[PDB]
């Protein structure tokens, strides 16, 4: 029933594997923030019963509806925060300029975190040394 | 990129202990397999899923972190069941030789899932408990040697009988083997 | 400190933090040193200047490395390294140099803004908070590691299990080689007792 | 960590080369090195006579334990015995591959020193994955292991590790 739609968002990312990163699921995400929506719209309504109507039978479809909208959560977050941990390797992999190609399957948002993280790392590692510190992005294998 | 797994920090699973990990994926995909069910009281408007409510003592199949979420030490909601694959029958058949089972048929999250299995409060939980681990045990030297190609062996036959913990455990032996090997090249 | 004693710490450093399971302390003493015997080198009969060269890329190697592992632990574990650093007793070496603070503090304001922007704030009133600290893992001491023991130590406590009547100790003699849980020994990882390997 | 950082560790083993050229002492981070002078031996981390070596400017010479009769009776030697014995150094396994790829040539009977290393290798990984079964076998929670060098505890080490790390939770995850 509920979370179906979530669990096609973590599919879809466990799928893609060396941390490639598939197209922003816009209407999976949408469409899950609209479920939570209704399941909490439901609940409200039933909690009312069950506080005007003496409906306390109504408990263990309100713990049910409740238990799945912390999962439509969890599902929501992992997926989210999974591509974070995806577009921060692109940073290390392809450098401070993204192919546009990679770009395209981005989120606005994720660009933006995409951004400001680029900016944190450039400037840790501007303060390691005196001049420009050190560019730990280089140096990725043992001398040859 | 190939080399883009190293800068990639997935979060690992969490499963096989006290509890999952939150944002693991793996544990997401292994706590919506479903679990046998009885409802031990009726449920209002939810009968569509399976005032339009779902009778008492009707038998379910919920997918584990439902289950978990509706239960409790006492029967107030549901009684859960326990999968056969984690029952005496197939313990003890497991018992005879771990490596004969196909642990990804009967998984994939064989492991993990059994491991959470353990929050119903089961009489059994002690003998779930240790039939996970000697049922590790008992496969760990078959994916060494498979792993790190012992035997010159084709693996194929012996990683799609693997749980997905244990492929993952074999990923690692390969890479370690191999990454020497070609050390040892070039 | 002999340079030659400098780029030995590190490279102790660099494995001990490539094996433990959790961000070992900060080491501004060899970082800052390093880094100016780097530059000092950098003030630069060819072949005496290859040479030369050769032998500062090696010891840049071994720093980058090391800094790279040190912001991968601090990434993955952002809350917990962040709550730990904030709770360290005035007086007690610190896990994260001031750069990695503030790289830590950034990476901890850019992930929850996202989050809350992306979708937390368009969930129901009361689920639009979610606490990184206990969403995110923490680090697992009981990870287990290879060591070398460069500094004898009697009585390590190995715990095979739940049940504390199976625990037992060992004796750790100078030059040798073990496979342990890292949380008993964490100690010794930090006096230079043991080294992971 | 990969085999690539376990050859650079063993890079800074002292070998012994022949150099065909004239150079003063050099001061370098961790260690001065020569006089270098034509035709007489002189001893420079693994690293720089490779380098040295490519450049044309020195012989490389085997070490000592680097010789086949002694080979033999180490390997001999290991299989008699239960653990892992002492090795003729702790990156055998790098200096046979860096000498043999780099100065073959200057390495006598190569070819059976390679055969020999190799079958030095393969029959202690055998003992590892024997030893790792039993280890397992009685759910151990502390082994020593004296004798084994770093390039064969980091090829089976993460492995090893992952699965006692599997085994300590599924043997905690009721208490």
């Amino acid at each position: 029933m509920f979370c179906e739609k979530a669990m096609e968002l973590i599919r879809e990312l466990h799928r893609a594997p060396e941390g490639q990163l598939p197209a922003f699921n816009e209407d999976g995400l949408r469409q899950v923030l609209e479920e939570m929506k209704a399941l909490y719209e439901q609940n409200q309504s039933d909690v009312n019963e069950a506080k005007s109507g003496g409906r306390s039978d109504l408990i263990p479809t309100i713990k049910f509806r409740h238990c799945s909208l912390l999962r439509n959560r969890r599902c929501t977050v992992a997926y989210l925060y999974d591509r974070l941990l995806r577009i921060r390797a692109l940073r290390w992999e392809y450098g401070s300029v993204l192919p546009n190609a990679l770009r395209f399957h981005m989120a606005a948002e994720e660009m933006e975190w995409f951004n400001n993280y680029k900016r944190s790392l450039a400037t840790y590692m501007r303060s390691l040394g005196g001049d420009e510190g050190l560019d730990i992005t280089q140096d990725m294998k043992p001398p040859k | 990129g190939p080399h883009m797994s190293e800068a990639y920090f997935r979060v690992e699973s969490g499963a096989l202990g006290p509890e999952e990990n939150f944002l693991s994926l793996d544990d997401i995909l292994m706590s919506h397999e479903k679990l046998p069910v009885r409802t031990e009281t009726a449920m209002p408007r939810l009968g569509a899923f399976f005032d339009n409510a779902v009778p008492q003592g009707s038998k379910l199949e919920l997918p584990l972190w439902l289950a978990k979420g509706l239960f409790d030490n006492k029967r107030r909601i549901l009684s859960v069941e326990l999968p056969k694959i984690y029952q005496e029958g197939w313990r003890t058949v497991f018992s005879a030789d771990p490596n004969v089972v196909d642990l990804h048929k009967m998984g994939p999250h064989f492991y993990g899932f059994g491991s959470q299995l353990l929050h119903f409060d089961s009489p059994e939980n002690a003998d779930i408990s240790q039939s996970l681990l000697q049922t590790f045990i008992g496969r760990f030297r078959r994916i060494m040697d498979s792993s790190q190609n012992a035997y010159n062996e084709d693996t194929s036959a012996l990683v799609a009988r693997l749980d997905e913990m244990e492929r993952g455990l074999f990923q690692t032996g390969q890479k370690g083997l191999n990454d020497f090997q070609c050390w040892e090249k070039g | 400190l002999t340079p030659a004693e400098l780029i030995e710490r590190l490279e102790q450093a660099w494995m001990n933090e490539k094996f433990a399971p959790e961000l070992l302390e900060s080491k501004p003493e060899i970082v800052e040193c390093v880094m100016e015997q780097l530059e000092h080198m950098e003030e630069n009969e060819d072949l005496k200047v290859s040479i030369h060269q050769m032998e500062m890329e090696r010891i840049r190697y071994v720093l980058s490395s090391y800094l790279r592992c040190r912001l991968m632990k601090i990434e993955k574990f952002f809350p917990h390294v962040l709550e730990k650093e904030k709770t360290r007793p005035e007086g007690e070496p610190s896990s994260l140099s001031p750069e990695e603070l503030a790289f830590a503090r950034e990476f901890m304001a850019n992930t929850e803004s996202y989050l809350k922007n992306v979708a937390l704030k368009h969930m129901p009133p009361n689920l639009q908070k979610v606490d990184l600290f206990r969403a995110v893992p923490k680090p697992d001491l009981d990870s287990y590691v290879f060591l070398r023991v460069r500094e004898r130590q009697e009585n390590i406590l190995v715990e095979p299990d739940t049940d504390e009547q199976r625990d037992y100790v060992i004796d750790l003699e100078k030059g040798s080689q073990h496979l342990i849980r890292y949380k008993t020994i964490a100690p010794l990882v930090a006096s230079g007792a043991v080294q992971l390997i | 960590m990969d085999a690539a950082e376990v050859e650079f560790l063993a890079e800074k083993e002292l070998v012994t080369i022949i150099p065909n050229f004239s150079l003063d002492k050099i001061y370098l981070i961790g260690g001065d090195l020569g006089p270098f002078n034509p035709g007489l031996p002189v001893e420079v981390p693994l690293w720089l006579a490779i380098n040295l070596k490519q450049r044309q400017k020195c012989r490389l010479l085997p070490p000592e334990w680097m010789d086949v009769e002694k080979l033999e009776k180490m390997r001999d030697h290991e299989r008699k015995e239960e653990t892992f014995t002492p090795m003729p150094s702790p990156y055998y396994m790098e200096l046979t591959k860096l000498l043999l790829n780099h100065a073959s040539d200057n390495i006598p009977k190569a070819d059976e020193i390679r055969t020999l290393v190799k079958d030095m290798w393969d029959t202690r990984i055998a003992k590892l994955r024997v030893s790792a079964d039993s280890f397992v076998r009685q759910q151990e929670a502390h082994a020593k292991l004296d004798n084994l060098t770093l390039m064969e505890i980091n090829t089976s080490g993460t492995f090893l590790t992952q699965a006692l790390n599997h085994m300590y939770k599924l043997r905690t995850n009721l208490q």
